[PDB]
């Protein structure tokens, strides 16, 4: 059950990650770091906020911020070296 | 010193099958690319005979 | 040849008494023949290539060499070649997955299975509305008989569902095809984008075509037949129904609807997006409260089909490519999951209730590993074709309508939920008390599963490998001024 | 014959060769589908993969 | 006096096969639960609760999605939009 | 259910032929965990209040 | 509700054990745990002889309420038991022979 | 690792009871002694003793099985019946 918790909360994060990737591919035409960092300073700010918000929800789940933390303490069911 | 379980042969049928197919595929890829560098075209392309577009 | 090969069939039947080795050999030859056709297929051309006509008035029993075309037309382009390859990859596996569990009247069973496969393969060759419709319907009586005679306890209701629902949608498609026939006096797919009907008549013809699409895909809210039919079908029926037959609807959208009714399709796209979003969300949530393994697996297909619909109706090249890739990857992975639940577990225990299953990892570690792999493939883990299809479909959907595709992005989570909820209970915990230990997966079962996993992995790592057959297709159907 | 062979194999756990019911199950066990699936179907699939690679 | 022909010899219908040992120990309670869950449609009735679910999912939710999908049709264009540019077209 | 009683399936805390509720899938061992120390309403109060 | 009976004894003994478990759960320091434990035993001793029904039932109800007011969020359990960190870890498999399901195929 | 024996369990329980101050006598503690009768332990006192036993061998006694042990031999056979202790 602890494993199911972790995988599902991080799939919630990954859903917002996929949303962000779709926005990024549509707006920038690419996923490469070079091009996105080349042209990001000219981009409309509402679009950048949409992209960054989706990416931050993903990172929030990964880094266990107070929105989506619950799996972090459940993960102590695994062996200690894990 | 921990106990010993029965001896098991390293190269099982699955090892031989999967390694053989994979390595043969890579060997075929390299042979085709070399045959292309020499002959001018991939050796696999020679078997391609579609009707002309016209 | 045909005379001699019929003699060969007859003698084999006389001596062996089981037709199945001959059918396996014939299907393997068919796959090799299709690969030879692919070798000789020209990719730098958007024209149909291996054309032939049947039942022309000048040669009713031969091929037509006449200046008047009144028979049924057949031929292939890249789009149809893709699905034909999927079909001929799948057919021998559907024969091999029932090699040992059919014992009474097995010759008829294998004949039905092979006939259904051949009908679908011919359906992908059809080049006009009438030939397409004929091969579209011809599977229904074969499926009715197969499910009625060789299905599980509730297979009578299931056979009646698989006949009646599909007939119901097909008859409205038939209304549309009749209207096209009498209004245009032509029915073929080669030049049907050259005919521009008035917008009003377009709007009317679209409705019949889309009702048939809604039942065959299926889409919400006319999906409820598919879990029953999948659950009660024998294994070959389920494999064909999930891997091939549902793909006919996506193919129908591309081949029958978009080239002819372009403007009406533009007008109707938001309604399609409503229906597909309802399909994805509601069927994904309904899966969470199912107690039959085969029903759960069947419900999964509906949500993936919704994602594919959203891609194929997105009016973008990425969306259409994603829809096709998703169709192929689902055709690999869903038959594997049906093999696990209705072929391996069901042949060992003869029961499908989820309460009975727990902790299979102890005695069957290999089956548990297969379950884990196929589960993460089914929920779109990257490097799997399922991820490529879903990701591209969602890109196209989001471009077509940012709000609707953005909300559609929740399918990642929802699919993860129902699938991993099943696999968590199947593999973890202490071995169940209700079942005795059985054999782990056999060599035949592993062979089938390995074929399907390697296929999905190959197109997951390099999806571009399909592009040489599809790059015309991703431009043939979008409507931009 | 098939009924006798497979029933003896299934109950006794012994192969009916060697000739009195030997236990030697390790190897020498080919199923009736292997030749077709490994020498026709599988090479066909490999050829399809090669063709797709070079067609691309 | 009207009887089937004496020339007909009918035997039993046996499907044959090997009776395997019973690997599953059936629980009657679980089977009854599964039967109730599988054939729920045969017992369904329209009450306040079930009707409320019917109205939420078959009427309300489609109407919300439809309003959204017909209001926002053609509204957004995002490709390469720059600062100060409108991302909306209307 | 107290886990020191004996059950035919110890992990699931179920005995053979025990009747199932119609919503049994929401009450078995694999269902989401339930917390006893506070009532759900009071826990909502505390969480919102924090 | 008997002033002195086997059922009454079972109840009071279960409850006094509950009190000592609770006190151990709540108090980190061992010395103070012994203090509070001694005091619990004193409280349990003083009300031992209550005879009339109303007073005994009232004292039992009020001590039940006291215990419920002092319940611990997470008791201490040894790891190998139901609430334990090691419960059902590495459960040794049942030893069991392979039942066959198919005449032809293992 | 570490493994206990029946005599180790017995020696630990005997030292445990010897440490208790409410007991009648130390020399009179037998393997088959009754705590209720021979040692004259109160209703609550035997509870305190069972709690001491579980705090000593690191196990958890349910209510129904705690009240069942009446003799020292009963305690020893119970503690040897438990794998992790
Ligand atoms: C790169 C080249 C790779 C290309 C493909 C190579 C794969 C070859 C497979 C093989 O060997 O044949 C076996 C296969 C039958 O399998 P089988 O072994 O007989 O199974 C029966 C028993 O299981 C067999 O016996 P068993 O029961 O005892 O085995 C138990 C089972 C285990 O039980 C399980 O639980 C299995 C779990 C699932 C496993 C399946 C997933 C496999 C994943 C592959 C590995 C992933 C690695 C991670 C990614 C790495 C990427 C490289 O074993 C397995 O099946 C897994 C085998 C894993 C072997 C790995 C060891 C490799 C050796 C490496 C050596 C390295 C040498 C270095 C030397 C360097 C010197 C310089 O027969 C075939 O050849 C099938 C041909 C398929 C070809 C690919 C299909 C392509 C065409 C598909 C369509 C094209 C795209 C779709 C288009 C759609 C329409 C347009
Ligand atoms: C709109 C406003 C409707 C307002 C009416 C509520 C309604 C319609 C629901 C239709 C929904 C349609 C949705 C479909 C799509 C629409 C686009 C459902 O009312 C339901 O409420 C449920 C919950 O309270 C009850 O379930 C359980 O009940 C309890 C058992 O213990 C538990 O208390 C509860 O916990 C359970 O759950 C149901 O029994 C009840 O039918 C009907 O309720 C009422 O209407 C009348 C007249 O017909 C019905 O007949 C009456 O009673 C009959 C003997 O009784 C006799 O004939 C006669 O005396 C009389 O005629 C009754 O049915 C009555 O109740
Ligand atoms: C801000 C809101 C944050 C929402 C986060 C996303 C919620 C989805 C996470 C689901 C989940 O993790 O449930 C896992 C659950 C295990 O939980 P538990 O039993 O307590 O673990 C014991 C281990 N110590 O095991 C389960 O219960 C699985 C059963 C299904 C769980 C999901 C049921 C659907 C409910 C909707 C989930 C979210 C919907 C989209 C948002
Ligand atoms: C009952 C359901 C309704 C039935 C209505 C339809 C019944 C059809 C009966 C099946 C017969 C169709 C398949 C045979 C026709 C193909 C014969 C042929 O030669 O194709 C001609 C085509 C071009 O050939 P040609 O112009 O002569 O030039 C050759 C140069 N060397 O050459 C080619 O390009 C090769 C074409 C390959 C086509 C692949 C066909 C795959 C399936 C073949 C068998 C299907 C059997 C289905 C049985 C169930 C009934 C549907
Ligand atoms: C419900 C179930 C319904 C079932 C529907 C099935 C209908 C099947 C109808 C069969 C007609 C279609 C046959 C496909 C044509 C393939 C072919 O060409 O066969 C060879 C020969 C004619 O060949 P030809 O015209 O010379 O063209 C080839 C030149 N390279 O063809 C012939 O010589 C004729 C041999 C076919 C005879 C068929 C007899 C009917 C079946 C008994
Ligand atoms: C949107 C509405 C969806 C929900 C309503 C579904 C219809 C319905 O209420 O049930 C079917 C109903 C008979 O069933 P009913 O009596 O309502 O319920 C039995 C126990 N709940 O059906 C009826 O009320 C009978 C109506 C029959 C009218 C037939 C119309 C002509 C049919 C073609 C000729």
């Amino acid at each position: 059950k602890s494993a199911l918790s972790a995988v599902l909360m991080n799939r919630f994060g990954d859903a917002f990650f996929v949303l962000g990737l779709c926005v990024i591919a549509y707006v920038f035409g690419t996923l490469n770091y070079s091009t996105i960092f080349a042209t990001a300073y000219l981009i409309n700010t509402d679009l950048l906020v949409l992209i960054m918000l989706a990416l931050f929800i993903a990172a929030m789940a990964k880094s266990a911020q107070f929105g989506l933390h619950n799996w972090l303490t459940l993960a102590m069911e695994g062996p200690t070296p894990v | 010193g921990p106990e010993l379980t029965p001896a098991v042969p390293f190269f099982q049928p699955y090892v031989l099958k999967w390694a053989g197919v994979s390595l043969g595929l890579v060997a075929f890829y390299q042979f085709n690319s070399s045959y292309e560098a020499k002959n001018g075209h991939t050796w696999v392309e020679t078997f391609f005979h579609p009707k002309s577009r016209e | 040849i045909l005379l001699s090969s019929l003699y060969l069939f007859n003698r084999i039947l006389a001596w062996q008494g089981n037709v199945k080795h001959f059918y396996l050999f014939a299907s393997n030859l068919l796959l090799l023949f299709i690969v030879v056709l692919y070798i000789n297929f020209n990719t730098f051309s958007n024209s149909f290539q291996f054309n032939f006509e049947l039942f022309n008035s000048l040669n009713p029993f031969g091929l037509s060499n006449s200046d008047i075309s009144n028979g049924l037309l057949f031929g292939i382009d890249g789009l149809s070649l893709t699905f034909i390859l999927l079909t001929v990859l799948l057919i021998p596996l559907t024969l091999l997955g029932n090699w040992y569990n059919i014992n009474f009247n097995s010759n008829l069973y294998y004949t039905l299975v092979l006939a259904i496969g051949l009908v679908i393969l011919l359906n992908f060759w059809a080049l006009d509305y009438i030939s397409f419709y004929i091969l579209f319907e011809a599977t229904l009586p074969l499926l009715f008989i197969l499910i009625h005679i060789y299905g599980s306890s509730d297979s009578e209701r299931a056979s009646f569902y698989v006949l009646m629902f599909t007939l119901s949608g097909s008859l409205f498609m038939l209304l549309s095809i009749v209207v096209i026939s009498i209004v245009l006096n032509t029915t073929n797919f080669i030049n049907h984008n050259l005919f521009v009907l008035s917008l009003d008549l377009q709007t009317i013809i679209w409705l019949g075509l889309f009702i048939a699409i809604m039942v065959k895909t299926p889409l919400f809210p006319i999906h409820v037949w598919l879990p029953v039919v999948h659950s009660e079908s024998p294994l070959a029926g389920s494999m064909i129904l999930a891997g091939l037959i549902l793909k006919l609807a996506l193919y129908a959208i591309l081949r029958l609807l978009l080239p002819l009714l372009c403007e009406a399709q533009i007008l109707y796209t938001p309604m399609i997006y409503i229906i597909s979003l309802l399909t994805i969300i509601l069927t994904s949530l309904a899966t969470l409260r199912q107690i039959d393994l085969k029903v759960i697996i069947a419900y999964s297909s509906i949500s993936h089909m919704g994602i594919a619909i959203l891609g194929v109706c997105s009016n973008t090249s990425l969306g259409i490519y994603g829809s096709i890739v998703l169709g192929v990857a689902h055709g690999f992975v869903s038959p594997a999951l049906f093999l696990i639940v209705g072929g391996i577990l069901y042949d060992r225990y003869h029961i499908r209730i989820v309460n009975y299953y727990k902790g299979l990892t102890t005695y069957m570690p290999q089956l548990a590993t297969y379950i884990i792999i196929l589960s993460f493939a089914n929920i779109g883990t990257p490097l799997t074709g399922n991820f490529t299809g879903e990701f591209l479909s969602l890109q196209g959907g989001f471009i077509r309508n940012p709000i609707i595709g953005g909300i559609s992005c929740i399918s990642v989570l929802l699919a993860a939920i129902y699938q991993l909820k099943l696999t968590n209970k199947l593999t973890g915990g202490i071995s169940s008390i209700y079942m005795h230990r059985t054999n782990d997966v056999t060599i035949r079962e592993k062979f089938i599963m390995n074929i399907l996993i390697i296929s999905t992995l190959i197109i997951g790592i390099c999806p571009q490998i399909m592009y040489n057959l599809l790059y015309w297709t991703v431009n043939n159907y979008i409507y931009i001024i | 014959l098939k009924d006798y062979y497979y029933n003896g194999r299934r109950i006794l756990d012994k192969i009916p060769v060697k000739v009195t019911w030997e236990i030697k199950r390790e190897g020498a066990e080919k199923e009736d589908w292997v030749n077709q699936m490994y020498f026709l179907y599988a090479p066909s699939l490999i050829l399809l993969l090669i063709v797709m690679v070079y067609k691309s | 006096e009207l009887k089937p022909s004496s020339a007909i010899q009918r035997g039993p219908l046996n499907k044959g096969g090997w009776d395997a040992p019973h690997a599953l120990h059936n629980d009657g309670a679980i089977d009854r639960y599964a039967h109730w869950r599988t054939f729920y449609q045969e017992r369904f009735k329209y009450t306040r609760a079930t009707g409320k679910s019917t109205l939420i999912f078959l009427v309300a939710f489609p109407a919300l999605i439809g309003y959204v999908a017909y209001q926002s049709e053609g509204l957004f264009e995002f490709a390469g939009k720059r600062r100060g540019e409108s991302v909306t077209t209307r | 259910k107290n886990p020191y009683k004996k059950y035919d399936d110890q992990q699931d805390r179920r005995n053979l032929e025990e009747p199932l509720s119609v919503n049994d899938d929401l009450y078995d061992m694999w269902s989401p965990d339930r917390f006893t120390h506070f009532k759900n309403q009071d826990a909502l109060k505390y969480f919102i209040g924090f | 509700p008997v002033p002195f009976s086997a059922a009454n004894k079972k109840l009071v003994t279960s409850m006094y054990r509950q009190s000592l478990k609770l006190a151990r759960n709540w108090i980190s320091n061992r010395q103070l745990f012994r203090q509070k434990a001694v005091e619990i035993r004193h409280k349990f001793d003083q009300n031992a002889q209550i005879s009339n029904p109303r007073l005994l039932a009232r004292t039992l109800d009020e001590t039940r309420a006291h215990l419920y007011e002092f319940r611990h969020p997470d008791p201490i359990v040894p790891p190998s038991f139901p609430g334990g960190t090691k419960y059902e870890r590495n459960v040794p498999p049942r030893m069991e022979k392979i039942m066959q399901h198919n005449l032809y195929e293992p | 690792a570490h493994v206990l024996t029946k005599d180790m369990i017995q020696e630990r329980i005997v030292a445990l009871l010897e440490s208790f101050d409410k007991v009648n006598d130390a020399k009179n503690i037998t393997a088959t002694a009754n705590l209720t009768s021979d040692l004259g332990l109160d209703s609550l006192d035997v509870v305190e003793v069972v709690m001491a036993i579980e705090e000593e061998f690191g196990l958890e006694i349910p209510d129904h099985d705690a009240d069942e042990i009446k003799t020292v031999q009963q305690a020893i056979d119970y503690v040897s019946a438990q794998p992790a202790a």
